[PDB]
């Protein structure tokens, strides 16, 4: 349990994120995906705020700001993508390519 | 294991199980986001041919069978 | 460094409740009747047959029922530490407050207009 | 225009609270009463 | 604390409130007015604290100096701006006005606060202000499918580049122990390091997905084709107005400038905009995505102003995004104008719109040579003031690189103007030979069409503003 | 060297590999409501990361609005556009799958040498226990911009969010 | 007394590494806690069959034991034995999975539930907060039973009864909000021993609010929608046979005792014979160390708060027998119309009064 254990758990977790972010087909899943980004972000600001500031705890109030917008951001992209779909009628990432 | 929801009318059957007093009625019934399209009921899970017996039964071996037509008050039929 | 006291309750009874129906439906699993595979294992639809299709004629009535409250849920947090903290605090927090919380007021009337 | 529309909806909720209370008093008068119940096995109802 | 630099952005957010209330109760209402005026009210709310007081914090977490305030005002002014056009054109549109211009003064808040804003988490909450209205707004038109899939597109990159930011901004509060503070972090650290480097590549991802510099820019022409176009038009001006305002306020002010490693990845940004930029918008059909294309390469342009920081090239940045504010408000007022009489449709349907309508030709010609670089006209002073502040310096390559893509611009803006003027009445499109025959449309459009012709000679006072404005950047 | 630290490692290790599995299976498994569910079991595992971060107000809040609001609000969503899920295979997927995979290991890579590289400032000085009265005082004397920016924000998300969602 | 004291020294008088102690006694309270609460269930289900009995002039279970008090036992051991169903094409790990993802979170809530001072597992810092947290569980648990199934009939069930529990948690969290306000703070011990000469008193709104939301978490009659049996059969629950069917007959009374528990300690206090009782100094009684007195003090304080859990377990069985159903349009007003406001403004109202008049706030 030391700084550096956090930090590469949440980079890890960023990875994770970036990969389903831009492998998965579904349109759901990209949200989420975006979620675990989010999710890779707070790691990395509540582990800086327990180690380094550690008295007034600073990184702990940008992550709870963090995860307002994240909930913000995702009402949003779920209205979106309900938009979307009343009109396509799909999800298929693969079919929103209106271009050559 | 879904149920794969589609924009269009949802057929629900309150079907002849009624966890209720209100006898077997089917009421195959459509609705479109809690309205009522309409309903289609189906009737006939308690025919037993109370019609046919009366033909081949006297009066008073038929007057216990009316008891039954209408339960409740078993009187108004006699 | 862990100067968080009352936690070593919360993991072990967070074990011992977890291990509760995890328990109690693996006793049940042990002794009961085995199978009943035939007919047994359809959906009930009141005693006649699905009537094929099944679907749900999808329905907003509960997205914004859940935008709604992810909105005030966030409010909720923001507002817990001003209440826990409304001593050391006093005048001029209560006017911040009371901005953002006639914000959300001005938020939830519109939610309740349409 | 507004105040008839919130002095009804008063008129309707303390009418509401009322006779929810009046219920509650009802009920809990019930359970003062004797047990109408004929306990059969041991309490079999005489026929007419 | 010192709360008087927010009465310039609380009236705004008065109005937010005003024109909403008010379409709570009525539902058919003249909010058009009194936003129009809120925003003449919060640029006129700059007047009493541009020059009298000098530069204040409001506890560290903003500043109100004059840079803050003239890209308060320049993203105000594209609001101003905004509102006048999409009057009858969302109105046009079976959609309501009043939840459109709610939307739109909350971008335009987001936008003037990230401007004076110097501290990670507001800094954060005034990007994200933004980006989420800016979402919004694409995908405002509902019925049209472009508009659903440019929102959908739109929001799945503006998400991943602002976890991007994020990342950056925890890595940087990480690196010099607390200090969400701006100018506490360049106390900080001051030393290239592997996690300095990577937190300032992290930050320039989010920066130059606002400002449109390339590879962060394929969204710009996906979102400009889907999008209303009086979203566009906000959508050009204002946010890489406050693109440029965070970016100016963040690099030069936190990432301690001993680590100026961004000047050659923004000389990298700026070659490869005036490339692409200019090459690809040659070949382009829409009016819409033609001047998407053109928005990435005037931003290469730009980029060309902070990459040789000498406080001369910082001031040819900002005249130069002070006049393309003229230039494309009076750019997409024509595309309006045109789209809502009959055309609605692209740049072949614009041929013989000398015979039918004069002044939307005079109008869009004007501003289609301004954005190209003509003299006398607001664009010909901008650029030769980017140009000669990047010879100053010493980028010859930046300079000779802007110069080609000048004239490969020219081509392509003149291009248009062909089929404007050219054509006989046997040559008009089939847009024009039933062209029929919005008070505040063409009272913007005047406007911005006087301004971009004349803001051009009569460029001395507005060059002390942005000189007093300069003098706030650090060095 | 203790029965406490040896508890606090074997649970951040425990936890650890619950959010890579979970995270693992939220972007891998082919069934969608696996994924949402498994979303829900990440924001608890890093909800159980922060109390043992000495942040209990962030770790509560988190599993009130990520397991409690978004995880609802994404399942109602995940369940509004079933369709049986007719995805045909696209040629150019492996070029696109590939280029994933490789750039998300060579950034892991970077992150790593990164993290492993800098001398961060450990400062050791126990953290405060009582998190959520300092967090309290900073939303109303550091923090206000963004306390009073955040309701705003929030109206405007509810306000477009509606005006999406909407049915007519 | 403080039995941790005596155990972990008795213990450690043996050698057994005295810090290894500490770690050999934490399955005592928290066993206990599950012995209280497995109690209270049987409880609940005795006084709703009992009382609901008594109400309608009639007699509950009487042939089970001497007063059917071995009633909830033969209910729970027949779940037991009962052959567990899995329809055709339900989903396999989703649907076990729904009836202890309902109850796992449901029982982690006792964690705050004190029964007096120094007799409660751990009193947290986030005490009444980590329970609002907690009770936002659930409605994953009852959309999971909705979506691992092939009947819409219970789809649609799963689907209103978790648009119905988020109904209710805005309200719940603004209520308790209002009392931490007054508590100084959110740990449960802290927020019962500003009763020292009860907030109900002071809290005459924020009352009515938190106790309607906590009935309203599809409990009981007033509500119950998922399991209002005429308008829909069992809503999610009609395909669940054994065990895991008496994993959702368990939470949801389980659920009810600890809300009865809640509103005693935030509104009423689980001390305080109602006499400001540790002012009994009449007595010449030297509580700090009187080996007794404590162990009075102790039975008082249980004693004390369980007559008024039970009075709220006795009202909310009873309203289930009084209050008629709501549709569930009616529902989904009284929260976000009438909840949601009263709780912002009762919210407001405390604010004001403790700006103003910081004593007794
Ligand atoms: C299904 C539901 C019912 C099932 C029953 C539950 C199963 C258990 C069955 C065993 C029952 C036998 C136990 C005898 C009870 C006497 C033990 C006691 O009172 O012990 C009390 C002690 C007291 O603890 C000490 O108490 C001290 C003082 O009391 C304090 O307690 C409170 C905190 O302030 C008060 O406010 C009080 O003023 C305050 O001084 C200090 O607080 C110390 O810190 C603290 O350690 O705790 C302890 O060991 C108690 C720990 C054991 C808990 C079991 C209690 C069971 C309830 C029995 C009540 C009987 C009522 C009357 C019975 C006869 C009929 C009339
Ligand atoms: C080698 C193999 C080993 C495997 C292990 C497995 C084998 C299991 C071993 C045997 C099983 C025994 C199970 C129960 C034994 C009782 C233990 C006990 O007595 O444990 C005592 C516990 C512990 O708390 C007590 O706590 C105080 C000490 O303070 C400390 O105690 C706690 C722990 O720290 C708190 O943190 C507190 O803040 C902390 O300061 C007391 O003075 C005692 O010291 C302390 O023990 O009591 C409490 O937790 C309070 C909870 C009980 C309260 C009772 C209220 C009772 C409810 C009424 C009953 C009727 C209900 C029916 C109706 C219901 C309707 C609603
Ligand atoms: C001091 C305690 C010592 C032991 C205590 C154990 C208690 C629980 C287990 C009981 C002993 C038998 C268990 C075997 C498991 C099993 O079911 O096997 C399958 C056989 C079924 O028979 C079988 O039926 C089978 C088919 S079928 O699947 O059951 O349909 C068939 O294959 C087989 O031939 C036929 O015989 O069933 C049994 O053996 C017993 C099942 C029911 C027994 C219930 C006892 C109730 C006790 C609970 C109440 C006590 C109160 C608290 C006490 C702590
Ligand atoms: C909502 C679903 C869940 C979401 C979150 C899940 C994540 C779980 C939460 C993570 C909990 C965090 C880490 C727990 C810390 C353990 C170590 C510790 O807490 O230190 C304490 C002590 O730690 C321990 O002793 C606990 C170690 C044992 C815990 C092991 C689990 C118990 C398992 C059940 C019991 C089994 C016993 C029999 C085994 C043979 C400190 O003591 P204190 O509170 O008194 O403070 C002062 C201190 O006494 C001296 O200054």
């Amino acid at each position: 349990m030391q700084l550096t254990y956090v930090l590469i758990l949440a980079a890890l977790l960023f990875c994770i994120g970036i990969y389903g972010l831009v492998t998965s087909r579904n349109a759901v899943r990209v949200l989420m995906s975006i979620e675990l980004l989010l999710n890779a972000v707070n790691l990395n600001l509540i582990g800086f705020a327990n180690y380094l500031d550690g008295q007034q705890i600073k990184g702990q109030v940008f992550a709870v700001f963090v995860i307002t917008v994240a909930a913000a951001e995702a009402a949003v992209g779920l209205a979106i993508i309900l938009a979307i779909y009343r009109n396509r009628d799909t999800v298929d990432m693969e079919k929103f390519n209106l271009l050559k | 294991p879904k149920i794969e929801t589609r924009t269009e009318p949802m057929v629900i059957n309150m079907g002849p199980h009624h966890p209720s007093m209100h006898g077997v009625l089917r009421l195959m019934v459509t609705l479109d986001g809690e309205d009522v399209i309409d309903c289609e009921p189906v009737i006939g899970y308690l025919h037993r041919g109370m019609e046919k017996i009366a033909e081949n039964r006297t009066n008073i071996m038929f007057i216990p069978y009316v008891s039954r037509w209408d339960y409740a008050a078993g009187m108004f039929n006699e | 460094v862990f100067v968080l006291s009352g936690y070593e309750y919360f993991l072990g009874f967070l074990i011992i409740c977890s291990l509760v129906p995890v328990l109690a439906l693996a006793a049940s699993a042990l002794l009961r009747p085995k199978s009943g595979r035939m007919i047994r294992l359809t959906t009930y639809e009141s005693g006649m047959e699905p009537i094929g299709g099944a679907w749900i004629q999808f329905n907003v009535r509960y997205y914004m029922f859940a935008l709604v409250f992810v909105i005030f849920d966030v409010e909720t947090v923001f507002l817990y530490p001003w209440a826990v903290a409304f001593h050391q605090l006093g005048l001029l927090a209560f006017i911040e407050a009371l901005i953002f919380i006639a914000i959300l007021v001005v938020a939830l009337v519109y939610a309740w207009r349409k | 225009k507004f105040l008839n529309q919130i002095t009804n909806y008063a008129k309707e909720a303390v009418q509401s609270a009322k006779y929810i209370g009046q219920g509650l008093s009802v009920t809990f008068d019930h359970m003062r009463r004797r047990p109408i119940t004929v306990q059969y096995p041991y309490e079999k109802l005489i026929p007419s | 604390g010192t709360i008087l630099p927010e009465t310039i952005l609380i009236v705004t957010l008065l109005v937010v409130l005003l024109a909403d209330l008010i379409q709570g109760r009525q539902a058919d209402r003249w909010t058009p007015y009194f936003a129009i005026v809120g925003l003449g009210g919060a640029i006129a709310t700059m007047i009493p604290l541009w020059t009298q007081p000098a530069t204040i914090s409001f506890f560290g977490s903003f500043i109100s100096d004059h840079l803050s305030l003239f890209f308060r005002g320049l993203i105000a002014l594209s609001a101003l701006g905004t509102i006048l056009m999409s009057i009858r054109y969302v109105e046009q549109t079976g959609s309501s006005l009043g939840e459109f211009m709610t939307i739109l003064l909350t971008a335009t808040v987001g936008g003037m606060f990230i401007a004076g804003a110097q501290e990670l988490v507001f800094i954060f909450v005034a990007l994200e202000t933004l980006s989420i209205a800016s979402y919004l707004l694409t995908g405002y038109t509902k019925r049209d499918s472009r508009s659903n899939e440019a929102a959908l597109k739109y929001l799945l990159i503006g998400a991943a580049s602002s976890a991007i930011f994020l990342y950056g901004s925890s890595l940087l509060y990480g690196l010099s122990g607390g200090h969400t503070q701006l100018p506490a972090i360049a106390q900080a650290l001051s030393s290239e390091s592997l996690g300095l480097v990577v937190a300032l590549v992290f930050v320039i991802a989010g920066i130059s997905f606002k400002i449109s510099a390339v590879p962060f820019h394929q969204w710009t022409p996906d979102v400009y084709e889907g999008a209303p176009t009086p979203v566009v038009a906000f959508l050009s001006v204002g946010s890489k107005a406050a693109g440029f305002a965070l970016a100016i306020r963040f690099l030069t002010l936190a990432f301690p400038s001993v680590t100026d490693q961004w000047q050659l990845i923004f000389t990298v940004l700026a070659i490869l905009s005036m490339i692409l930029g200019n090459v690809v918008a040659l070949a382009q059909t829409s009016m819409k995505r033609m001047l998407a294309y053109s928005s990435i390469g005037q931003a290469g342009f730009v980029m060309i102003g902070f990459v040789v920081g000498t406080e001369a090239g910082y001031a040819s940045m900002l005249f130069y995004l002070l006049v393309y504010l003229f230039m494309n408000l009076g750019a997409f007022t024509c595309v309006i104008l045109f789209s809502l009489r009959t055309g609605t449709d692209q740049i072949s349907e614009y041929a013989g719109l000398y015979q039918k309508d004069p002044l939307l030709t005079l109008g869009l010609s004007l501003c289609l040579l301004s954005l190209g670089g003509i003299p006398p006209l607001a664009g010909f002073f901008g650029k030769i003031y980017l140009f000669w502040a990047g010879w100053q310096a010493g980028a010859y390559g930046l300079v000779l690189l802007g110069l080609l893509t000048s004239v490969i611009s020219i081509y392509y803006y003149i291009r248009v103007v062909k089929m404007m003027v050219v054509k006989e009445p046997q040559e008009m499109s089939e847009a024009v030979r039933n062209y029929p025959e919005l008070r505040p449309l063409q009272v913007g459009l005047v406007m911005t069409v006087i301004a971009t012709s004349l803001a051009g000679i009569l460029a001395n006072p507005l060059f002390n503003l942005v000189n007093t404005a300069v003098w706030d950047v650090p060095q | 060297m203790d029965l406490a630290t040896l508890t606090q490692t074997i649970t951040f290790f425990a936890l650890a590999a619950a959010v890579i599995i979970a995270a693992l299976g939220v972007v891998l498994l082919d069934n969608v409501v696996y994924s949402a569910f498994l979303l829900g079991g990440v924001f608890l595992s890093i909800a159980g990361l922060y109390i043992l971060m000495n942040a209990d107000f962030v770790s509560a809040a988190q599993i009130l609005i990520y397991v409690g609001a978004v995880n609802v609000l994404i399942l109602f969503a995940i369940m509004l556009v079933n369709k049986r899920e007719t995805y045909t295979p696209v040629p150019g997927r492996w070029l696109r799958q590939g280029g994933a995979a490789v750039v998300s290991l060579g950034v892991f890579a970077l992150l790593t040498k990164m993290i492993l590289q800098t001398p961060w400032q450990l400062s050791s000085v126990p953290p405060t226990p009582d998190s959520i009265t300092t967090i309290g005082q900073h939303f109303f004397s550091d923090f206000l911009l963004p306390f009073e920016l955040a309701s705003v924000l929030l109206l405007m998300a509810l306000i477009g969010a509606v005006v999406l969602a909407r049915r007519e | 007394i403080d039995l941790q004291g005596q155990f972990i020294s008795a213990l450690q008088s043996l050698g057994l590494s005295h810090d290894l102690a500490k770690l050999l006694w934490l399955p005592l309270p928290m066993l206990m806690m599950l012995i209280v609460a497995t109690v209270g269930v049987l409880v609940a289900v005795w006084l709703e069959r009992k009382i609901s009995a008594a109400v309608q002039q009639r007699i509950g279970p009487e042939y089970i034991g001497p007063l059917g008090i071995l009633a909830p036992l033969a209910d729970g051991l027949k779940l037991i034995f009962k052959e567990d169903v899995l329809p055709a094409n339900s989903d396999r790990w989703l649907f076990t999975l729904g009836p202890a993802v309902v109850v796992i979170p449901v029982f982690l809530s006792y964690i705050i539930v004190p029964f007096g001072q120094n007799l409660l597992i751990s009193n947290l810092a986030m005490g009444v907060f980590l329970w609002i947290a907690l009770s936002s569980i659930a409605p994953i648990g009852l959309l999971m039973a909705g979506y691992a199934s092939n009947n819409k009939y219970s789809l649609l069930g799963g689907l209103r009864a978790a648009a119905q529990s988020i109904s209710y948690e805005i309200p719940l969290a603004l209520a308790v909000l209002a009392v931490a306000m007054m508590s100084n703070g959110l740990g449960t011990v802290e927020i019962v021993e500003q009763q020292s000469q009860w907030n109900v008193w002071r809290q005459p709104i924020g009352f009515l609010v938190f106790w309607i939301a906590a009935l309203a978490e599809c409990e009981r009659l007033p509500f119950d929608l998922p399991e209002a049996e005429e308008e829909l059969v069992a809503g999610y629950q009609t395909e669940y046979a054994g065990m895991k069917f008496a994993l959702f007959y368990l939470g949801a009374y389980v659920n009810l005792v600890l809300s009865a528990l809640l509103v005693s300690v935030l509104y009423f206090g689980g001390w305080s014979f109602p006499i400001p009782l540790e002012t009994i100094a009449n007595l010449l009684g030297v509580s700090e160390t009187n080996p007794f007195l404590q162990i009075a003090f102790a039975v008082l304080g249980i004693t004390m708060t369980l007559i008024k859990a039970y009075f709220f377990v006795f009202l909310a069985i009873l309203l289930r027998w009084t209050v008629p159903r709501v549709r569930i349009d009616q529902l989904l007003d009284l929260g976000w119309k009438f909840l949601l406001p009263v709780g912002l403004v009762n919210l407001l109202l405390t604010a004001g009064l403790k700006l103003a008049f910081p004593v007794a706030f």
